[PDB]
């Protein structure tokens, strides 16, 4: 389960990931589409050219849900019930998609945090974004 | 299969990175992260905790020998099938570590050359790279 | 690679399969076992219940073309990487379905042949049809 | 969630195995051991040929784990804490292996059930089976 030593680990990261929620996001989704090429096939609406408003929107969006997420961590199902409705009954996502996002998050943290992305931070954050990824695939159980 | 620009962003890369460094942050990583993993590693002493496994010499010296190891791909790119038949056939036959292992220490090593090459470390330079881990990977679950 | 044994498991196993009722068995209980692998059928209409699913024309028909093509592989067992090259393409690069779900749809097949061959399916009889499906799996995400 | 129709689904089938929870067990056992024998590599301790006492023995054990479950099944992992604490802590269990014994578990009710394992009863045991081993692998998150 997530201790309160992971959720302060967690925070402070955190508060700075907030100071820039575009950006990150934005870094994450384009990493994935990059890496993960077949996670495209799940924005064919969306201009997938770096930087794109659509990107750059989307990934403020989902650091958003994320920063949510850090704050009613106790309280995650209901917190994004209306998400998890979305990606299983409408999007029908892979689960295994939100393994790769999640992957491509810690990559985006490692980049930005250097040497402070510790081995007890990526434990508490791969903790955290695995919690997150159940929820939002829980209505597919 | 690798185009000369993926072979770059490999190559050019390695030429930097510490091995000993690298290796023993993964390999520890690896043990810290996902716990089951320590498993394998009953002889290497006290793993009782984070701070345990990260001050662990063995541990410290066999991610040493995985990354070096990891460094054979990245010197022959075209034969890493051939070149880890041996390591494959001992953590399959004698050790009996699920394929799945293989892949999560893969991408833990893409993690950790993020934080020691953030300039460098680009999604491009990522594709590259996981597509190493996996090849290395699917070599070693043959 | 297969023993003459195994190969004996597998021929004379689906030498008695009914193509098309477990073809659709296999292809309906994927799509409600695993909901999200209902996004590659949108086109086969009503999805909506597991009930809708089990009386789909659509996919139940395609299920049959599926075990058909899985008996290609029964049929010719040392060159399944070839039999499925043109298949694999399709999943991949057209259709980018996630080689998670070739594993999932092979673990359903199993269970399904055994709800239909209760006495020849032991457990013997598993390992040779799990080989098999494991190896269409791989085959198709190469 | 698992819903009262998944319930009763599950309960129906598991009388049935309540009347042979050594020989349902110790099946689901030997097929893992011999399809996946990777697997066997947890159990050096054990003699495993067919049907030996300590499989047969094991089986039951299993099963009756199981039962536990269907029994407290709003209260898993509470119930199964200490299985959880034994799993992680102690023997070390990589969570793919959950998988494969749920899997083969299901394989042996298919063959006792025959056509009465439907795609329903399947959906059930597989939500009952995957909330099982995700509480037997929490104390790695
Ligand atoms: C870290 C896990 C994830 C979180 C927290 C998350 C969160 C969100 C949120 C909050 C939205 C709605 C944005 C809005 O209201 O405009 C959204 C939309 C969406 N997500 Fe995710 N998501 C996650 C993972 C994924 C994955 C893995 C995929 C598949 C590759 C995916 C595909 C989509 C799609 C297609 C939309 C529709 C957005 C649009 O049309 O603008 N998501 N997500
Ligand atoms: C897929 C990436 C991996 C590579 C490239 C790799 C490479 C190697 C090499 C080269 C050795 C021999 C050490 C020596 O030089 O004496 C070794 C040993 C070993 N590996 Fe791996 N390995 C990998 C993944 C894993 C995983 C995922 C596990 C399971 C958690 C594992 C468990 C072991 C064990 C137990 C040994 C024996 C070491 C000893 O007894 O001291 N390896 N590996
Ligand atoms: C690994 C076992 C599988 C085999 C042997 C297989 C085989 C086939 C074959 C032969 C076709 C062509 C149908 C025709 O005859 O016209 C096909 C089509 C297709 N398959 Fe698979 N398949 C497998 C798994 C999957 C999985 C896991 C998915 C994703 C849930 C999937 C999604 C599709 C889709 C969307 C089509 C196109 C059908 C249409 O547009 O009507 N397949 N498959
Ligand atoms: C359906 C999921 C599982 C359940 C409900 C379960 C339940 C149990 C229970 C109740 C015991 C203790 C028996 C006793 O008190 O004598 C036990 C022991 C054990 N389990 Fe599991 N188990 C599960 C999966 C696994 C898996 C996947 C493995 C690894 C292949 C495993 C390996 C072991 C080992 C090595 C023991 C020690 C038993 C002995 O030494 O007799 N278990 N399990």
């Amino acid at each position: 389960m997530l201790t309160e030593d992971d959720k302060q680990l967690i925070q402070h990261v955190w508060e700075k990931v907030l100071e820039h929620q575009e950006d990150f996001g934005a870094e994450a989704l384009e990493r994935m589409f990059i890496v993960y090429p077949s996670t495209k096939t799940y924005f064919p609406h969306f201009d997938l050219h770096h930087d794109s408003e659509q990107i750059r929107h989307h990934g403020k969006k989902v650091v958003g849900a994320l920063g949510d997420a850090v704050k009613h961590i106790d309280n995650l199902s209901a917190t994004l019930s209306e998400l998890s409705n979305l990606h299983a009954y409408n999007l029908r996502v892979d689960p295994v998609n939100f393994k790769l996002l999640s992957h491509c998050f810690q990559v985006v943290l490692g980049a930005h945090l250097g040497r402070e992305y510790t081995p007890q931070v990526q434990v508490a954050y791969d903790k955290f974004l695995a919690a997150v990824s159940a929820v939002l695939a829980e209505k597919y159980r | 299969h690798w185009t000369s620009e993926e072979k770059q962003y490999i190559t050019s890369l390695w030429a930097k990175v510490n091995v000993g460094e690298v290796g023993g942050e993964a390999l520890a990583r690896l043990l810290i992260v996902y716990p089951w993993t320590q498993r394998f590693f009953a002889s290497f002493g006290n793993l009782s905790s984070a701070n345990a496994i990260l001050h662990n010499a063995k541990v410290l010296a066999h991610g040493q020998k995985v990354l070096t190891s990891f460094g054979e791909a990245v010197k022959n790119l075209d034969n890493i099938k051939k070149t880890f038949a041996q390591l494959s056939e001992l953590h399959c036959e004698k050790l009996h570590v699920d394929p799945e292992n293989f892949k999560l220490l893969g991408n833990i090593l893409i993690i950790v050359l993020a934080t020691h090459f953030p300039k460098e470390f680009t999604p491009a330079s990522q594709a590259a790279w996981t597509k190493l881990v996996n090849a290395v990977a699917h070599a070693l679950a043959l």
